[PDB]
């Protein structure tokens, strides 16, 4: 099996540059180009550039062209990409690429990806917010309701519901990344507006990064 | 020199029918194209090679043909575990892609609205929450209105993956506001569009 | 009647048996003497087609270059797989000569007399012999040096145009020399190499040209090397023993290509005694350079060049000096060159 192994994901700061490693195992490091492609969130591929392992040669697209530095570790067959004064818009998914085929580089090998993460903000406890059902969030025998976990940095979060008793008609939706640099996403879950008397409902907040827990009670 | 453009931009099929995808080249000139599979918080996947090859472990139901500047990547019988976004590539090019999804019949979203917390006012920012549930096909339009305002800019949305179990999709609109701006006005509403929706629902609510 | 086949040549050479220069040496003890009368059969209405870019004449050849050096070129120090190679690193005398490579009995070597032959299609001009040209084993990267001339046009070489992996060869229709020195008389290593301004451009200005009409007539940019070994960033041979690293950034001018920018061209050059082995098998160290002057003349006759990708509403393709192998350079002296068996 042909295999690449990046680094973890990384977290800088705008201006700053940062260094991500391809490990190359399962093939002959010199016999092929490796590659650098990114995915933006929700987007399609865009390829960064190819290296050569013999000589260090490199060939860069016209966009980042003086950004971008692909280099070579020939003994530890490790190869390098690094990405200098980064944006906001470099926050991407980054795959080191390699070539399954001989004699044809553009074949493709998928390293399993290095997220890297652009921001200002630093490691930040979340906010959190009650989504309370009342008549505007009910529908026939239906309510809704949930917690808004805004402001917190890193990702992830995990919810849960009722310490984990309740799951059905649970949604968690995936964070966004707000202007500020830090995360927000809300948690809903959909009840039977009858049991909005009796049942309490609370959702579980959990933020590792910064070992925040929040046990929030949702009240009409 | 050459760029490739894929068809169609989405794709829903059910299960056990056939698949065809198609890529363009605008060259006009070409012998060799691969095809990818790529799943949702996932590496892509080299499915085929040389336009018509099959990669080592990919089954039988995948194809691929064309010549020229028109390519095409089929599956035979569709399986559930084929669900995931395809791109094709000509050398440093690649495809849009597109995203193979689990068809079902039309559902209209469930509407739901959320005014900001009296907590997260304290704080000095407030929120407005518009949720879609258990709604399909994917498209759906969310716009706010503020006194019958049109915002724009001013909102963010999400959307869940495909719900395994009944395919649906659910979405999340968040309009954010500083508490000044926020207690300047009354109504506040977010419209939502959907082809499930004869015509489109405005929830609301009074400050 | 023949048909294509591949099979273990073997070389011959003029070289000297009292000659202490190691080309002469090895030929001498791997090589056999020249054919003075060798045969040349025109095939009359005869078409034969032609790969370079798969020629297994190529892949010889370098084993051969190989092995040469590394009998011949021995560092004080190797650093090779992890280890460590030490003797004695004497001085040597170091000119490379013409090697001819040359079909045993049962098969035979077609020769392409195409003048515009661009080293993979169909040739309807054929000659057998028995022997290749003399081809000098000049290891370089870049620039091709001191190696045959195309006879008509400016030719464009490469496995795939519309690829941009594949190294692009420019081979030169008109020799331009390049005089690099080590003057005699500070710092031992500094070196230069002076090009005519006014004959190198006018050859640059129509390697453009050229370029342009395999690119649907799109501008034609050059750059310097975007990164890597310093071998292949700078001009990189052995001169005299010596191995010399030169700048090229001024030999490809975009803005010259024009002002009075007619006058000698003199590229900074270092000599280097730790290095970057082309074998790829690693890094030796060597002594330093010898005293006096250190001087080799030598034509510029061909070009390595490899095109950037991703173009892609711009009309420009911009294409950087450095190949990416020393196959290549062998390759741009076999490409007429297939061996064929006998019925
Ligand atoms: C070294 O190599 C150079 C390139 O191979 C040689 O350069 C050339 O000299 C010739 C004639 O020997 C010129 O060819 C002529 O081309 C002109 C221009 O023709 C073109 O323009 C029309 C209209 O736009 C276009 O349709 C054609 O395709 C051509 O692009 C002709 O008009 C003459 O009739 C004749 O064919 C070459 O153009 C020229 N190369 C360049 C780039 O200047 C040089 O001769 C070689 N050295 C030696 C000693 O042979
Ligand atoms: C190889 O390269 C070297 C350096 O580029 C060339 O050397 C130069 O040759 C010239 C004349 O062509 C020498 O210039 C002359 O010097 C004499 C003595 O001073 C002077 O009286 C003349 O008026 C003229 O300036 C020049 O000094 C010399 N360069 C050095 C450092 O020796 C050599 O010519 C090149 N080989 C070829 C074939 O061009
Ligand atoms: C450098 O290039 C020159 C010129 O192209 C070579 O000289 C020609 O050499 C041939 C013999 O191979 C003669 O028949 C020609 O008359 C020469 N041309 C001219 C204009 O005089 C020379 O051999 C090359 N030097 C090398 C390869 O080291
Ligand atoms: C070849 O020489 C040129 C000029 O000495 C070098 O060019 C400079 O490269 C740097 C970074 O190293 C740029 O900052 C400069 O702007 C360049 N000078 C100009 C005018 O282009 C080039 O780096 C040299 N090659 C090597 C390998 O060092
Ligand atoms: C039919 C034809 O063109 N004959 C040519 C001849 O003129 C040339 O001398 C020889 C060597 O290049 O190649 C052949
Ligand atoms: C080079 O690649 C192009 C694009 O795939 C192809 O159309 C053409 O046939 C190739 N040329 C050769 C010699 O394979
Ligand atoms: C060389 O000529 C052949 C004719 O068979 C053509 O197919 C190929 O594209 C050409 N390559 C270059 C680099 O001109
Ligand atoms: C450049 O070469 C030309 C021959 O084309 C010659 O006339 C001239 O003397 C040379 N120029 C200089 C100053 O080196
Ligand atoms: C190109 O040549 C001109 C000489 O007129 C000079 O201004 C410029 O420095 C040159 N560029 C190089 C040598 O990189
Ligand atoms: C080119 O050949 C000439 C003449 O034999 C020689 O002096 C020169 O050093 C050679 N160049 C190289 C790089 O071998």
């Amino acid at each position: 099996q042909v295999q690449l192994v990046e680094s973890g994901t990384q977290f800088r700061r705008p201006g700053a540059s940062v260094r991500l490693s391809c490990e190359a195992s399962g093939y002959t490091f010199i016999s092929s180009f490796i590659h650098w492609i990114r995915q933006g969130p929700g987007q399609g591929l865009e390829w960064m550039g190819w290296m050569n392992p013999r000589h260090g040669a490199v060939n860069y697209p016209r966009r980042f062209q003086g950004k971008v530095t692909m280099t070579r570790d020939t003994s530890i067959d490790t190869a390098y990409m690094e990405l200098r004064d980064l944006r906001s818009d470099d926050t991407a998914m980054y795959f080191c690429v390699t070539s399954r085929t001989k004699d044809y580089d553009w074949d493709f090998v998928w390293g399993q990806g290095t997220l890297v993460v652009v921001s200002s903000a630093s490691t930040k406890g979340p906010s959190v917010f009650p989504l309370a059902p009342s008549s505007k969030s009910t529908s026939g025998g239906t309510a809704a309701l949930g917690c808004l976990v805004k402001d917190y940095f890193p990702e992830p979060v995990t919810v849960s519901w009722n310490s984990g008793a309740l799951t059905s008609g649970v949604h968690t939706f995936p964070a966004v990344l707000q202007s500020s640099g830090l995360y927000s996403l809300s948690s809903v879950v959909t009840v039977p507006s009858s049991s909005l008397g009796t049942q309490t409902y609370i959702c579980n907040v959990n933020h590792k990064p910064s070992n925040t827990k929040v046990d929030k009670k949702v009240e009409p | 020199d050459i760029q490739m453009t894929q068809s169609p931009v989405t794709l829903s099929a059910s299960i056990g029918d056939r698949v065809t995808i198609t890529c363009r080249a605008s060259q006009r000139i070409d012998n060799w194209v691969a095809w990818y599979q790529q799943k949702p918080g996932r590496a892509p996947k080299l499915l085929i090679y040389k336009a018509s090859i099959l990669e080592t472990g990919v089954p039988s139901r995948f194809s691929g043909s064309g010549s020229g500047t028109e390519f095409t990547l089929s599956i035979n019988s569709l399986q559930p575990d084929d669900v995931a976004t395809y791109y094709c590539q000509q050398f440093e090019e690649f495809g849009r892609g597109t995203k193979i999804d689990i068809k079902r019949t039309v559902a209209a979203p469930s509407v739901f609205i959320f005014p900001p917390s009296d907590e997260q006012l304290k704080s000095g920012t407030a929120s407005v929450v518009c949720l879609l549930n258990n709604f399909y096909p994917r498209e759906a339009k969310v716009q706010w209105k503020v006194d019958n305002a049109l915002q724009s800019g001013n909102s963010q949305e999400s959307v869940t993956e495909q719900d395994s179990k009944d395919s649906t999709y659910s979405l999340s609109s968040t309009l954010t506001l500083s508490k000044a701006d926020y207690e300047k006005h009354k109504v506040y509403a977010c419209e939502v569009t959907h082809q499930g929706l004869s015509s489109p629902v405005t929830k609301s609510f009074n400050r | 009647v023949w048909k294509d086949a591949d099979t273990t040549l073997f070389c011959a050479s003029d070289a000297k048996a009292h000659e202490t220069e190691v080309h002469n040496v090895w030929a001498t003890h791997a090589c056999v003497p020249t054919d003075p009368n060798p045969q040349e059969i025109h095939l009359e209405n005869v078409t034969e087609n032609f790969n370079m870019w798969k020629n297994n004449m190529v892949e010889q050849m370098q084993e051969d270059v190989i092995s040469l050096w590394d009998q011949s070129l021995q560092p004080c120090v190797k650093l090779t797989g992890g280890s460590v190679i030490k003797q004695a690193c004497p001085k040597i005398s170091f000119d490379p000569i013409p090697i001819h490579y040359c079909t045993p009995a049962g098969y035979v070597i077609l020769k392409c007399n195409d003048k515009n032959f661009n080293g993979t299609g169909p040739c309807k001009n054929v000659s057998s012999v028995q022997c290749t040209h003399g081809i000098k084993p000049v290891v370089s990267t870049q620039l091709l040096l001191n190696g045959s001339l195309a006879e008509e046009e400016i030719i464009i070489r490469s496995e795939n145009l519309t690829n941009n992996a594949k190294t692009i060869i420019v081979h030169l229709n008109k020799s331009v020399e390049i005089n690099c020195t080590r003057p005699s008389n500070g710092d031992i290593r500094k070196a230069y190499c002076e090009i005519n301004g006014t004959k190198w451009n006018k050859v640059l200005k129509q390697v453009t040209e050229k370029l342009k009409e395999h690119f649907n007539n799109k501008t034609i940019i050059f750059q310097p090397p975007s990164g890597g070994d310093l071998e292949i960033t700078m001009h990189h041979f052995n001169c005299r023993g010596e191995f010399f690293y030169c700048n090229t950034t001024q030999l490809f001018n975009n803005t010259c290509i024009m002002k009075g920018c007619n006058g000698t061209i003199t590229l900074p050059c270092k000599i280097k005694q730790i290095i970057n082995m082309w074998q790829g098998t690693g890094q030796a160290m060597y002594a330093p350079p010898i005293d006096g002057k250190i001087n080799c003349v030598s034509n510029i006759t061909g070009i390595l060049l490899t095109r950037d990708g991703g173009a892609n509403n711009t009309s420009n393709e911009t294409f950087r000096p450095g190949g990416g192998n020393i196959k290549d350079n062998w390759r741009s002296e076999l490409y007429k060159y297939k061996v064929v068996q006998i019925e």
